[PDB]
């Protein structure tokens, strides 16, 4: 199976401040990556799918780039009701797989 | 919209298509070049009175909704017309949840009788990607 | 509005059959694909397996073929069937769309030996 790795496990992010979190594939996906946020005792929410293609009712400082086998998930200006684990997940190959996870938590 | 072929290669490149669940970049230049010969605003409508629609020709008894479908189950969530635009994002969407059915690219009749046995790469051949 | 929910057994014996069922609501069962995905305690997210329009259905080769998915279009739901279950399958269990815009809220399922 396709192996995805997140980094940072943990990033500590200030009220206001911009948070880059990484997600890398372990071999070529194209743009079939995608990006959800799951705060506790929740399931996870869609936020980008297919690299970089927003979803209706998702905050504008949400933003995904990359292809191949390195993306990234880009919080502007992050709030604080945004702490919460991120996880990337690649539909290229079955079975899916998803990231570890990047615990994004307030500093 | 009438795409080159490498420049419709590149585009799907670019939308990620190649090796799609197992389908190499050539298959799907090639399911596009039978199925509609690269031409976006692509119509043909079918016997049980259903359409086929884009570069794809995806069906509205099944993929998308024109309105005038009876059975549409617009399995893809999305309007008929989204799949003539010279945009493909829409139609490589749709394909992408297509192909992830049983049939696979099988889907495409096309493809099943045109491109699948031969060198499909020979499709992308030429093209810097 | 579209709502999943999931529904069985919170708690169970090891070697046992865990049998869960996602309830839909606003969207027919059959009008889309179906999956299912699990999270142990303190971990991440693992995908089991999805069921697609012709009744398809893709497993994760993790589970060694002790997983079914079926669809009930009657009562616009589909299920998950997981056997010999071990510790190492607690987990809260969660259903949701293939395309992954809904899921339901999930349900803990632990194996206690």
């Amino acid at each position: 199976e396709i192996v995805m790795t997140q980094s940072p496990a943990t990033l500590s992010v200030s009220p206001g401040e911009r948070a880059t979190l990484s997600c890398r594939a372990s071999q070529s996906i194209g743009n079939n990556l995608h990006w959800y946020q799951q705060k506790p005792g929740q399931a996870p929410r869609l936020l980008i799918y297919y690299a970089s293609q927003s979803i209706s009712g998702i905050p504008a400082r949400f933003s995904g780039s990359g292809s191949g086998t390195e993306f990234t998930l880009t919080i502007s200006s992050l709030q604080s009701e945004d702490f919460a684990v991120y996880y990337c997940q690649q539909s290229n190959s079955w079975p899916y797989t998803f990231g570890g996870g990047t615990k994004v938590e307030i500093k | 919209k009438v795409f080159g072929r490498c420049e419709l290669a590149a585009a799907m490149k670019r939308h990620g298509l190649d090796n799609y669940r197992g389908y190499s970049l050539g298959n799907w230049v090639c399911a596009a070049k039978f199925e509609s010969n690269f031409n976006t605003q692509a119509t043909n409508r079918n016997t049980d009175g259903s359409t086929d629609y884009g570069i794809l020709q995806i069906n509205s008894r099944w993929w998308c909704n024109d309105g005038r479908t009876p059975g549409s189950r617009n399995l893809c969530n999305i309007p008929c017309s989204a799949l003539l635009s010279s945009d493909i994002t829409a139609s490589v969407n749709c394909a992408k949840k297509i192909v992830s059915d049983g049939n696979g690219m099988n889907a495409w009749v096309a493809w099943r009788n045109r491109c699948k046995g031969t060198d499909v790469q020979a499709w992308i051949r030429g093209c810097r990607l | 509005q579209v709502q999943l929910q999931e529904s069985g057994p919170g708690l169970m014996k090891p070697s046992e059959t865990l049998s869960l069922t996602c309830s839909v609501s606003g969207d027919s069962i059959r009008s889309d694909y179906w999956s299912w995905i699990r999270q142990p305690p303190g971990k991440g997210l693992e995908w089991i397996g999805y069921v697609s329009y012709s009744g398809s259905t893709y497993y994760n080769p993790s589970l060694k073929s002790r997983v079914t998915i079926s669809v009930d279009t009657s009562k616009n739901r589909f299920s998950l069937k997981l056997n010999s279950v071990t510790a190492a399958d607690t987990a809260v269990y969660y259903c949701a769309r293939w395309d992954g815009d809904y899921w339901g809220q999930g349900i803990l399922v632990t194996v206690s030996s």
